[PDB]
RNA sequence: CCUGUCAAACUCCAAACUUACAGACGCCGUUUGACGCGGGGAUUCCGGUGCGCGGGGUA
RNA sequence: AGUGCAAGAGCAAAAGAUAGCUUGACAGUGUUCUUCCCAACGAGGAACGCUGACGCGAAAGCGUGGUCUAGCGAACCAAUU
RNA sequence: UUAGGCGGCCACAGCGGUGGGGUUGCCUCCCGUACCCAUCCCGAACACGGAAGAUAAGCCCACCAGCGUUCCGGGGAGUACUGGAGUGCGCGAGCCUCUGGGAAACCCGGUUCGCCGCCACC
């Protein structure tokens, strides 16, 4: 990389297809999850807040409590255990 | 400089003029020759087909084209036929002209990438294939071996 | 069908595009209600570089206030045809514009379930000339 | 519309019916919404919750079914709104609903408006709702006093036939009074 | 059910390919295993496709090899009809063979090593540089094709 | 309208493939204790070649 | 289009424009990610909380500076609260 | 749902167009400014009060495919590209065979002029 900021090489993953452009539906921004639930992590390009480090896009973690309205999701980066602070807007129930 | 230096398509496509400056002008004079006022309304249509993917410098294009069209004056300056070179030299080419230090070369020319089996030239003639000869002379000045192909023409 | 298809006058905008005013005064008397400042956009050579800046006034008149005005404005104008909108509008003159439309216009001016007026229910230049011409004067 | 790249708004945005930016802020509370809506002739009040396939209305009241309790006056006014709010609020209570947030859709937060009247009624029915007392009308106007006095400047009945000539804010009381005890569907 | 025989060594073969052979109980050249034809097992054999020989054997062939190269989970014991009878659900090798082919059981379930340690092919095989369709010995084989191999390595 | 062409820093499209999690089979672990946790001791931080994909360079 | 400035990304009853009001560019203390993929490492940065005090709004709510990724600095010593 | 309200998916729903519907009821347009409230100027809008009129807008209902979109058949194409293997070919660039996957453009023909949820309601 020529630089090492969080958005380095995120041109594709943080950009919306022209038709999904614009404000996202609120339904999934208010979804509620329960501790133990498996959720897929994926940043919604339209939603500024409640994001996580782009490196985690594509992870499927386990909700384990929350902080404020954001959720605390446990994942495993490679072999390391990490806890991600993320809002519903960027989460989806597995299966 | 020899074609040996640029005839291969082993480098990335390098054509973005928004990031490349100082590109030499093309030496290719025209792409449409003969009676360009008329449309392909001819009985015979021969084509020169490249038999290997290669890069053809605008140098060879101009020499190949001239040698063919200049000869197509076996039909006359205002003869009845139309000649087309369908490719354009989009690939910008460099030269590292310090040794291997900071070697990104500087723009020295342009070339056209042709894939094996494409037709680079297309002529349109009435049963009067002097064009078949204009081409024996054209593939004489381009790197690849070539196939002279006749399409609309069962007048053998 | 008709009655709800027949034209009517919706607002008549009388504005004086000055270049920097004292002019409001006359607009107030020529119409009958306060004028409104006219700020300008973009910086330009006519020493008009100021973005927010009084450069004229306008007055939007509705209902009687608009008729009682046109009942003297029109007479001071001759023109017609070509000088008409594709929507049945026309501006003459100090400018005096007349916006014309049919009964269900509020549908495109309200907040809730607003909608754009169908081309068919729109007012044509011709259908406009008729209405007005049919009101104290002549066309072309 | 124009091409593959064209962006078409969400349906309820095209229809100019739902303000999604306000919707989101509303859903933040996690509380049921007190949907206050109006019509040229009527006033509706719904207690909506969120659902898997769309909103769920757990209780509602329409100004029309107000006559079903003794209403003999117009239904597009302040007294009408309040009562509809109270009726919906009561039905709400019956349904196990305790609190809600005032969703006024695309209407304006004007002081003394009907949507606020609806809100005042729902609150009096027992519903706990985030509100602000001095943005509501002054009771009398809710009763319909502004209209009675308006008819004082009579010369011609404000009501074409309808009921009464000088109108009745008293009819309002009788009704509110009614709603506050027993009766069916409450 | 297919018969798997490793014909190419471990040296230089991808590790994920090697681990696959190992999950299919083959750890040496010429070792053979019998694998059910399932979606899961199919993927595995396709991956191993280039270092192995496989196909569905005939009842007879399986029986010849079973008798000749089958072994107990532990020990030298010969797996003959009597062994089969006194140790398995079947009454003889043919019974077992049929059960295997019809994928009703497995060499393990019957207390037998999952591996038939074959002998080099008498007369040699067709080469490990080309597949069957090219005259070589790698890849999927005809029932007649597999049989030849298995029998030459009996 | 017709007609001739392109893109490492274009994309209306779009693989093979790589990858998160889960189940299934396989293999493995429960006297050969896996997975994991804590601690002692290192060596190592000139690498090279083949194949596939590369970027630079006439090479 | 605009959104202070590279480039890429976000944004339309707004994240843009106009107007009005306001000082949350607030104090205290954390959780987490990043800095340093995996995998230890400081300053710095960010996300998300809480406690306290406030601003605006009818209210849900928004405000932990600027729509996001650059704009930064140890120990010793000094001055300051 | 003989016209309503709140939505979910967010073009299969867009763009454009045709036909039908209101006798009491609905939504509207509509009529009107004493009030609550309102326009940097206008009861245009916002807000309030109301039915003389109308179905012409909107809206609801039925339908049309020209454009845009979604999915499918047949063709393009098992082509392009590609994971694994090869003492196969080629001066080389590169190609070929086996094995496991497999496209885009475009043409022709269908589909699509929204679907679904909650509530209310001759
Ligand atoms: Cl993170
Ligand atoms: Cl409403
Ligand atoms: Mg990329
Ligand atoms: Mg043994
Ligand atoms: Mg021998
Ligand atoms: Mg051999
Ligand atoms: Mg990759
Ligand atoms: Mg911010
Ligand atoms: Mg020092
Ligand atoms: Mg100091
Ligand atoms: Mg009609
Ligand atoms: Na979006
Ligand atoms: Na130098
Ligand atoms: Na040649
Ligand atoms: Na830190
Ligand atoms: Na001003
Ligand atoms: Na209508």
């Amino acid at each position: 990389p020529s630089s090492n900021g969080p958005l380095e090489g995120t041109r594709g993953k943080l950009k919306n297809k022209p038709r999904d452009r614009g404000t996202s539906p609120p339904q999934r921004a208010v979804e509620e999850f329960d501790d133990g639930e498996k959720v897929h992590l994926k940043i919604d390009p339209s939603v500024p807040n409640g994001r996580f480090h782009p490196r985690f896009d594509g992870q499927t973690g386990t909700v384990e409590g929350k902080q404020g309205d954001a959720y605390k999701v446990d994942i495993v980066d490679g072999g390391k255990e990490k806890t991600i602070i993320v809002t519903a807007a960027h989460l989806r129930r597995q299966e | 400089k020899p074609g040996a230096m640029y005839r291969n398509s082993s480098k990335p496509a390098y054509t973005r003029r928004e990031y490349i400056s100082g590109i030499p002008g093309k030496k290719i004079a025209q792409f449409d020759m003969g009676n360009n006022g008329a449309g392909p309304t001819y009985p015979a249509q021969v084509e020169l087909v490249v038999e290997k993917p290669v890069q053809i410098r605008h140098n060879a294009l101009e020499a190949a084209r001239v040698a063919a069209n200049r000869y197509v004056q076996n039909s006359g300056a205002a003869a009845n036929y139309k000649f087309r070179i369908r490719k354009f030299p989009f690939h910008v080419i460099r030269e590292n002209k310090d040794g291997m230090r900071a070697p990104f070369g500087k723009p020295v020319g342009t070339a056209a990438r042709v894939h094996g089996a494409n037709h680079i030239f297309i002529a349109w003639v009435n049963p009067d294939p002097n064009v078949e000869e204009a081409w024996r002379r054209a593939k004489m000045k381009v790197t690849p071996t070539i196939n002279i192909d006749s399409s609309p023409a069962g007048n053998a | 069908f008709h009655e709800m298809r027949e034209p009517r006058i919706e607002k008549v905008v009388v504005h004086m595009g000055i270049g920097h005013a004292n002019a409001e005064d006359i607009l107030g008397e020529i119409t009958g209600q306060m004028p409104v400042r006219t700020k300008a956009k973009r910086t330009v050579g006519e020493f008009d570089i100021r973005e927010g800046d009084p450069i004229g006034a306008k007055v939007t008149l509705r209902d009687e206030m608009a008729e009682e005005f046109l009942q003297t404005a029109l007479p001071l104008a001759e023109l017609a045809t070509s000088q008409f909108d594709d929507t049945g509008n026309f501006s003459f003159g100090l400018d005096v514009t007349v916006n014309l439309v049919r009964p269900g216009y509020r549908v495109a001016k309200r907040d809730k379930a607003s909608r754009s007026i169908p081309t068919k229910h729109r007012l044509n230049p011709a259908d406009a000339v008729a209405f007005i011409e049919s009101t104290y004067d002549v066309e072309v | 519309a124009t091409g593959p790249r064209y962006k078409v708004p969400m349906r309820r945005r095209r229809e100019a019916r739902t303000d999604y930016h306000q919707r989101l802020r509303l859903l933040k509370s996690g509380k049921p919404r007190l949907v206050a809506r109006k019509s040229n002739k009527h006033v509706r009040a719904q207690l909506v919750t969120l659902g898997p396939n769309g909103d769920d209305t757990l209780a509602s009241a329409h100004s029309s079914d107000l006559a079903e309790y003794g209403w003999e006056a117009p239904t597009g006014n302040m007294p009408s709104a309040y009562l509809t709010g109270l009726l919906a609020g009561l039905r709400a209570q019956e349904a196990g609903v305790e609190e809600a947030v005032l969703d006024i859709g695309l209407n304006s937060p004007t002081p003394g408006s009907k949507v606020f009247a609806i809100q005042e009624g729902a609150i009096d029915a027992g519903l706990d709702i985030p509100h602000n007392d001095d943005v509501l009308a002054d009771w009398q106007r809710t009763r319909g006093a502004h209209i009675a006095e308006y008819d004082e400047q009579l010369e011609e009945p404000l009501y074409s036939g309808d009921f009464d000539a000088a109108d009745l804010p008293e009819h309002f009381d009788e009704l509110r009074e009614t709603l506050l005890d027993g009766d069916i569907e409450l | 059910m297919h018969a798997l025989v490793q014909l190419r060594g471990e040296v230089n073969m991808h590790t994920d390919i090697q681990d696959t052979l190992e999950m299919l109980n083959i750890h040496h050249v010429n070792h053979c295993t019998l694998v059910p034809e399932t979606d899961a097992y199919r993927g595995m054999v396709a991956k191993v496709n280039d270092f192995v020989a496989f196909g569905e054997p005939s009842q007879e062939t399986l029986e010849t090899v079973l008798a000749t190269r089958a072994e107990p989970l532990e020990g030298d014991a010969d797996v003959d009809d009597e062994w089969v009878a006194e140790h398995t659900d079947y009454d003889d090798i043919s019974g077992l063979a049929f059960a295997l082919l019809s994928e009703e059981t497995t060499l393990r379930e019957q207390g037998l090593s999952p591996t038939l340690r074959l002998h080099p092919p008498r007369g040699g095989h067709d080469g490990v540089k080309h597949p069957v369709k090219e005259g070589g010995q790698l890849g999927k084989h005809d029932t007649e094709g597999i049989d030849d191999l298995l029998e030459a390595m009996r």
